[PDB]
């Protein structure tokens, strides 16, 4: 049933369970490394296999309680030379593996807490297979989320206005990646190598909501303060005041589409898809 | 002296750049030797009547460098100066063949090349041999090897080191210098009531 | 900034000429023959021959005056592997038969002798001194059975080469060279005035 | 993946994508 | 003042018929117009490569002005004007057409 | 009625039939030689068009034996100075078009042998129209598909381990195409200039199957000595064992996805979406 | 498509490519 | 993508040459 | 997309030079 | 995609000045 | 997005891009 | 002597890049002659004063 990801002392137990016909796990074998002639005088190609190859572990899956998906995020995301270890409930895998979150990734995990569906998370993991000995670097990064035990609302901070966000259709989604690790190919053995990075990881928060009362003031709110002005160096406040146990993130909006305002035919209300931040530095 | 069996046959090569390259030649040279006092002309006949019949000129296609060689004393050294100027700079097959493997072979050793795309059966010198891991690839440079800008930038510092050395007494007496190079590091502690500081310099 | 570098360069390096000096020349001229090698083995033509070096600097030397080449033997052998322009010795030797010279014609000449070998993967010409001239090598090995092993060395100008010839008499000649047969070999220059073609005749 | 000439100018850099997390 | 030209090529066929020196003639035409003799030059570089499987040959071809520029000055004009000079230099020391 | 492709005195006929509204044929015209100015002056661009169009046909239909299946692969592989001659059976096309193979693409001729079907193979041709008199090359590479008459599994053989494939759900899909053919635009004609090169081409077999049975020891096997090896200059033994007429290949695994196991919830078996074999130097 | 200061460094090499086999 | 090597050379000629023509020549 | 800087420097040599080779040296 | 022709010749400037000193100066 | 180790050869143009219309 | 009647409307043009090129520009020049003896000063009095 449960799959057990694991560092030195901090262990998550991640359930495996999903609806239906689900894929829980998906394993993708490959040759990143393989030479095949592109052109040359054969009707077939000349190649040539000389490095480790590639596996990737796809888990989805669902938590019971938030404050273990905090303890996941929190595992997927610490830089440390300590192998990140993963026992998997099917025959068809050895006991352990060491694993580095996805390669080149910004999304090595989702975690979704959707609207409804009280205790209830989603997780959808991405782990490349590592070789248990080679896993090198220098520095510890310990990552905590901000928790706290509070009620009150998702409540955005910037530049001395504070927005809240409406509970209605309220869906949050938080991804988390380390997309500055190198995985690098090794000679002779099947497993690449993991050099741990003691740098700047991907952590990102989506916010998906329907503003149906005081529609003017809310929009505008987080609109002109958030959007119309320049943030500098620093960003927004991100509050969650307790709920999903989480505290305060300071983060920004980045790119193009951060922000959207729907409006439907035949509907009184604005639905937003997507608020999207990043969270930027705050630790010292 | 050397042939690598393992040649390059059709099936074993993957890319090719093969050119003739002819930018830099010319069929004329004269060369000024003495104290600059008398002059030896170097005369490619064959490449300037190939101008004249295939540009259509009125007279032989010329096409000319000067160079002075002051310490020379010998007609027949400044000839072989001006010769090797040409031959330095005549047109040459130089072609890149990529292939595989070839770990014993050497630049100056002989190696059968098939490409039947180009139409290429033959052996040839190895002037250049790169290995690539990663992409795995053997490039091999046949029949000879030429730069690019480092050979303008070459050719010139050359020149320019023959210019400045000239009027140089060689059998002048010598004197020496020695550079010589030692350092002695001064540790700092700091201590202030049994506490160290934190940062000295 | 090249351009300009290298204007400069030649301005300086051209500074003490007299202009006015004696003036000399040398011509470069350019000619080649052709040699072609065809064996035949009790009625089997080889697959591929190669004229090698030691043949091309065997001629060479001996145009220069220092003596002809002596040619006494067909060697054979059992191995067909790594022929090149570079061979010195035929791959595994297995047998040697004294030469019959016929020159059934200018410009070439052939080297027959009879022979039983079995397996005869290769086959060369070889002179007293045991210096090889060519090697040639089959696909697949011929059984020889008192058959007569044909070398034929036919002597040809090189038309690539442009507005330089080598005359039926220097053909003959290089014939001569290769057949101990008292050749015509360089003893003097000319120079003329005459501006028509060059031909063969 | 990019050409000069039919020359690679990409990087055989051996570093490794495995795809993200499927949402 | 140069030209380039790009062909398809097949057993090295073309890389032949382009050895250094030899006449090269660029004719342009538009729409039905009659053709225009816009480049003359001779070869100077042949190149083939394999362009992702393609068999390219790349001929380049300089001009006229090569012979005004790998040329040199052998007598003085001191004490001659400007066209006594463009005589004798263009006469003697360049193989192109002197036309006073 | 029927479509013939012939090349010379080799001649396939493609029914050109599909269930209900299905595409056919699908013929494309373009113009991707034409400039159009990016800027300039004007509202408008100024033009010129001065070379020769694309037309490209996209064919697909059926074949009732395996046999002329591979008749079809090997004609569409083969490297000849041969026009490839095409009969469409509609008048709005000419009795015969000079083609070649789709012009830069791995994918020219799709052949599907779906399970639960007998007889009965699913064919998609990408083609390019080309000059009739404007086919040019030098060399020629006749392509064979090896053949046997056998009823045994699908094995591959690497590392002295023989592993067969399971025949449950076994779904087999080759695509062939010569991408390293030039076909090059040529000023006052109608069609381009095809450059046949006997040079390296694309053939690719794709599996799909069900592991039922003996699941950990198939899939290990397979993983163990296909993709955690390096394989060298060497590779995988892809034998048919006479399963749809076909024989023995050497092959190898290419790039990032090539094998994938998924695990569905409440399944108690794995489900292989893709196994993907290149073919490679062997045709000496 | 590439550019350097608006100039276009992507070859003019006039091969044609057409839309792969459907499946 | 297939890329011009004339065009390349061209374009960056400017940028180049800049270095040393911030240091006279 | 990783860029290689030898790569891109070897390959464009032949160009980078041909401007000289039009005018001398 | 604009590539900046300063950072491409800064980038590779490194490369170009290999070969030469390879060769010397 | 391009590098040459591993410094941005994109040029910073502050020029605006935004979605097509619908279709 | 020669003018091309056709051209270059705004219609007509579709690319530019018109620079004012002045990174090489001086404003003195001393030439040494008569094999090093005697010198001139060639004054650019304006881009002096300018700068
Ligand atoms: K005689
Ligand atoms: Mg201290
Ligand atoms: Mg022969
Ligand atoms: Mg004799």
């Amino acid at each position: 049933v449960d799959a057990t990801l694991s560092r030195g002392g901090t262990s998550v137990d991640i359930p495996l369970v999903e609806e239906g016909g689900e894929i829980l796990l998906s394993s993708t074998f490959g040759k990143p490394e393989v030479n095949v002639r592109k052109s040359g005088g054969s009707l077939n190609p000349r190649v040539i296999d000389s490095w480790s190859g590639l596996q990737t572990f796809q888990l989805v899956g669902k938590l019971y309680d938030y404050s273990t998906s905090h303890q996941l995020a929190d595992l997927v995301k610490t830089a440390s030379t300590t192998p990140l270890e993963l026992q998997i409930p099917q025959d068809a895998y050895p006991d352990t593996v060491t694993v580095a979150p996805a390669a080149g990734q910004a999304s090595a995990l989702t975690l979704e807490y959707p609207a409804g569906r009280k205790d209830l998370v989603d997780v959808s993991l991405s782990l490349t297979r590592v070789d248990p000995n080679s896993v090198r670097g220098v520095g510890d990064q310990q990552a905590t989320t901000p928790t706290t035990t509070g009620t009150g609302p998702v409540e955005v901070t910037a530049g001395g206005t504070t927005v809240q966000l409406p509970s209605s259709g309220l869906s949050v989604e938080r991804t988390v990646g380390r997309p500055n690790d190198a995985v690098r190919r090794v000679p002779r053995q099947a497993d690449p190598r993991y050099e741990v990075k003691a740098k700047v990881t991907n952590d990102v928060f989506t916010f998906s909501f329907e503003t149906l009362d005081n529609i003017p003031a809310t929009l505008n709110a987080l609109t002109d303060n958030v959007f119309r002005e320049q943030l500098g160096r620093d960003g927004v406040t991100l509050d969650f005041n307790g709920l999903l146990g989480l505290g305060s993130v300071k983060a920004i909006p980045v790119g193009s589409s951060p922000f959207r305002q729907v409006h439907q035919a035949g509907r009184g209300w604005v639905t937003v898809p997507t608020l999207e931040f990043r969270r930027i530095y705050s630790n010292e | 002296t050397v042939h690598i069996d393992r040649g390059v046959d059709n099936t074993q090569w993957f890319r090719y750049d093969i050119p003739e390259l002819g930018k830099e030649a010319i069929n004329e040279v004269e060369v000024w030797f003495d104290d600059g006092e008398e002059s030896v002309i170097v005369d490619d006949g064959t490449d300037k009547l190939d101008l004249q019949d295939s540009l259509g000129l009125p007279s032989p296609g010329t096409q000319r460098k000067e160079l002075q060689r002051p310490l020379v004393t010998d007609i027949s050294d400044a000839e072989d100066i001006g010769r090797k100027y040409l031959a330095f700079r005549n047109s040459t097959l130089s072609g890149t063949v990529t292939t595989y493997g070839l770990y014993d072979a050497e630049p100056g050793d002989t190696i059968d090349i098939t490409i039947d795309p180009r139409g290429i059966d033959e052996e040839f010198v190895i002037a250049a041999i790169e290995y690539r891991w990663g992409v795995d690839e053997t490039i091999l440079t046949v029949v000879e090897k030429r730069g690019d800008v480092d050979d303008i930038l070459s050719e010139l510092s050359e020149s320019v080191q023959r210019i400045e050395m000239q009027g140089a007494n060689r059998d002048a007496p010598k004197n020496r210098i020695t550079t010589t190079n030692a350092a002695a590091i001064v540790s700092v502690d700091v201590d202030a009531g049994g506490t160290s500081a934190d940062a000295d310099r | 900034i090249l351009s300009e570098l290298s204007e400069s360069v030649q301005r300086i390096e051209m500074q003490g000429a007299n202009r006015d000096a004696p003036k000399n020349r040398i011509t470069t001229t350019n000619a080649a023959a052709i040699v072609s090698v065809d064996v035949d083995a009790g009625g089997t033509s080889a697959d591929a021959d190669r004229f090698v070096n030691d043949g091309r600097n065997a001629v060479r030397d001996a145009w220069t005056g220092a003596g002809n080449p002596d040619i006494a033997n067909i060697v054979v052998g059992d191995d067909n592997s790594g022929l090149s322009r570079t061979n010195t010795t035929l791959g595994n030797q297995t047998d040697s038969v004294s030469v019959t010279e016929s020159l059934p014609s200018a410009k070439v000449v052939e080297y027959s002798a009879t022979l039983t070998q079995s397996g005869v993967e290769e086959i060369g010409l070889e002179t007293s001194t045991g210096t090889l001239l060519t090697r040639a090598t089959f696909e697949t090995p011929v059984d020889l059975s008192s058959d007569t092993v044909t070398v034929t060395l036919t002597v040809s100008n090189d038309d690539s080469v442009s507005r330089g010839v080598m005359t039926n008499d220097g053909q003959t000649a290089v014939r001569d060279v290769l057949a101990d047969n008292s050749p015509t070999l360089p003893t003097d220059y000319g120079y003329g005035d005459d501006s028509t073609a060059v031909a063969e005749t | 993946n990019a050409t000069i000439d039919g020359r690679q100018i990409s990087e055989s850099t051996g570093r490794y994508r495995s795809d993200p997390s499927r949402r | 003042d140069y030209a380039v030209f790009k062909m398809d090529d097949r057993g090295g066929q073309a890389f032949e018929a382009y050895p250094r020196g030899t006449r090269v003639e660029a004719y342009v035409s538009e729409g039905t117009e009659p053709l225009d003799n816009r480049f003359t030059g001779y070869v100077v570089e042949r190149r083939e490569n394999e362009q992702q499987g393609a068999d390219v040959l790349e001929v380049e071809a300089y001009s006229f002005d090569q012979f005004l520029r790998r040329n040199t000055v052998t007598n003085d004009q001191t004490g001659n004007t400007i066209s006594q000079a463009l005589a004798d230099i263009i006469q003697t020391d360049t193989p192109v057409r002197f036309n006073a």
